[PDB]
């Protein structure tokens, strides 16, 4: 179900970050995630994986290229659920034809803003408002730490969308 | 004005335990990856562990893995490395450093160093004997005197002349380990021939593993 | 990961150049850092890099006698952080001869049952020195131990400390104890000797 499409995304983000940003799990981080609280979780085991790197712009491009690549592979009736995911997570009213750019334009214009590039706080914190899952097997997710506040901003943006799919 | 004072090292037997501590001062501890590095006697600079700014991602080496534990308390600005299940290969001088998060990852400041010796032997305090100011000489005849720290274990000992005043011509040699399994050291000084009568020449040897402070006149 | 440092021992005079290389196995990138460990002191950093990586070099050019130390290289981005073999630099000097001083046993040692005669070869360059011991004009072997210091930060000179550990009995059975020193700076060996007493 949802987990089948998030796992390939969490593994395309990882791969693209390793060939497009020369990253690794063994690589030091400019910014690390301190605490991952999920206000109201019910079946979401969200672990923070460290895949840090240096080109903050390439991290943002890699996650976007991974987010878009995973979107084309969706079925026509499945990619119809997405315009609700934006409107629920970012209140950006979009349509199936206008998603890919309006995601990019949000990510590029929000995650390169001075408010996220100049945080200077190395220990950051992630706050996801909602997430739901089954008791027997919870939806399993990951916050890939890119190492930068702007690249992690894109992950959080992508993360805010997927957690809004369970509802 | 940054510093990193190490503490806790010393002599333990195989399978022993030491909690090495590193007290930080002068920066924002919350913003630096703190690490621990070991230099084996004579040869080798080797990494032991590294901890993040929150202590959430901890990385170790393969030789000290499963045994050692690194940790941090950022409010008391300290770094610790609990060295359990020790063996003889872990005998070394242990340093703590601050990886340059804010600048270019590297160890911009290291610490003095705490020595760790892991052996099944026991401590033996030194016997300090004065190498006398014998007028016998070659090049200058400039007075030659010293002290002989001998039959001690473990290494090192801190030889200081005139309680920190004397530094010229002072030589503290590497200690040779003689057949007994104990150590032998000679610390000589080249001093002006004139000032033998007026000045008091004293060597302040110290062996903290055996609490054996010795000051001997020459 | 594995960083292979060469040359392991280089030495050039003041005002000349030395080249130290940290050839790596896997491409490490631009992340190499070089460190200096003054003899017997906590290591200190010299240069760093950030953003292939198979070969890297360091050239220290305006050499001063204060730059005699051990130099190390390190992978500074990828764990396990590995350092290099290490390169020792020695600054050259005009050939200087040892100041040979002989010290007879302490009466305090005489009472212990062992006696140690020390021969100090002070301030000399190069390191190579032959210290051969003679007791009543006879070679004593298998009991001699020596220790050499690291190069000086000012005179570019070493120092040696031979130690002849004998038994109190074997000391009282002889009177003439010498120390024959053969060095490069000397034309003939300098043989200091003491006779028991005086």
């Amino acid at each position: 179900s949802i987990q089948t499409t998030v796992n390939t995304l969490s593994e395309r983000i990882s791969s693209k970050l390793e060939q497009e940003a020369n990253a690794s799990a063994q690589t030091k981080c400019d910014i690390e995630i301190g605490n991952f609280y999920i206000r109201q979780n019910h079946g979401c085991n969200i672990t923070v994986k460290n895949m840090c790197s240096a080109d903050a712009d390439a991290q943002l491009d890699a996650v976007l290229s991974a987010a878009t690549e995973t979107y084309s592979g969706l079925t026509p009736e499945q990619k119809a659920y997405v315009p609700a995911m934006f409107t629920a997570a970012l209140n950006i009213q979009t349509s199936v034809n206008t998603v890919v750019r309006d995601f990019e334009n949000y990510v590029k214009q929000t995650c390169n803003s001075s408010a996220v590039v100049d945080n200077k706080l190395k220990i950051q914190n992630v706050i996801i408002d909602e997430c739901y899952g089954a008791p027997g097997s919870p939806t399993n997710m990951e916050f890939i730490n890119t190492g930068s506040s702007k690249g992690n901003c894109a992950i959080k943006a992508l993360m805010q969308l997927t957690t809004k799919a369970t509802t | 004005q940054v510093q990193l004072l190490e503490s806790g090292g010393g002599l333990v037997k195989p399978g022993g335990s030491l909690r090495l501590s590193c007290a930080a001062s002068g920066f924002t501890f919350r913003d630096y990856y703190m690490s621990w590095i070991r230099e084996a006697p004579g040869k080798g600079l080797e990494w032991v562990a590294s901890i993040s700014r929150s202590g959430t991602t901890i990385y170790y080496a393969d030789s000290v893995k499963g045994r050692f534990t690194i940790s941090r308390d950022n409010a008391k600005n300290s770094l610790y490395l609990q060295m359990n299940s020790l063996r003889a290969e872990d005998t070394a001088v242990y340093y703590c450093a601050r990886d340059e998060a804010s600048s270019n990852y590297a160890f911009d400041y290291w610490g003095q160093g705490t020595p760790v010796t892991v052996s099944s032997a026991s401590t033996k305090g030194p016997s300090v004997f004065p190498l006398a100011p014998s007028s016998k000489s070659t090049s200058g005849g400039t007075a030659a005197l010293g002290c002989l720290v001998k039959d001690y274990f473990p290494e090192p000992v801190t030889v200081s002349w005139n309680s920190g005043a004397l530094t010229s011509g002072v030589h503290t040699f590497p200690a040779v380990l003689q057949s007994s399994g104990l150590y032998s050291l000679s610390s000589v000084v080249t001093v002006p021939s004139s000032s033998l009568g007026t000045q008091t020449y004293i060597c302040n040897v110290n062996h903290k593993p055996s609490n054996t402070k010795v000051d001997k006149k020459v | 990961i594995q960083l292979t440092q060469s040359p392991s021992s280089v030495s050039a005079s003041v005002g000349d150049g030395v080249t130290i290389t940290c050839r790596a196995s896997q491409p490490i990138g631009t992340w190499v850092a070089w460190y200096q460990q003054k003899p017997g002191k906590a290591p200190k950093l010299l240069i760093s890099g950030a953003s292939s990586g198979t070969d890297f070099t360091l050239t220290i050019s305006s050499l001063q006698p204060d730059d005699s130390a051990t130099y190390f290289c390190q992978q500074t981005n990828t764990f396990p952080l590995t350092f290099g073999q290490g390169t020792r630099l020695e600054i050259k000097r005009t050939v200087a001869a040892p100041s040979v001083f002989i010290f007879p046993p302490s009466d305090e040692q005489l009472k212990s049952g062992t006696a140690s005669v020390v021969c100090l070869l002070n301030n000399f360059y190069p390191r190579e020195a032959k210290v051969q011991w003679k007791v009543d004009n006879a070679l004593q072997s298998g009991n001699s131990q020596e220790s050499v210091t690291e190069q000086d930060s000012k005179d570019s000179t070493y120092s040696l400390s031979s130690t002849l550990t004998l038994s109190k009995a074997d000391y009282e059975k002889h009177k003439v104890y010498a120390c024959e020193v053969t060095h490069q700076g000397l034309s003939s060996p300098v043989t200091k000797s003491f006779n028991r007493g005086e």
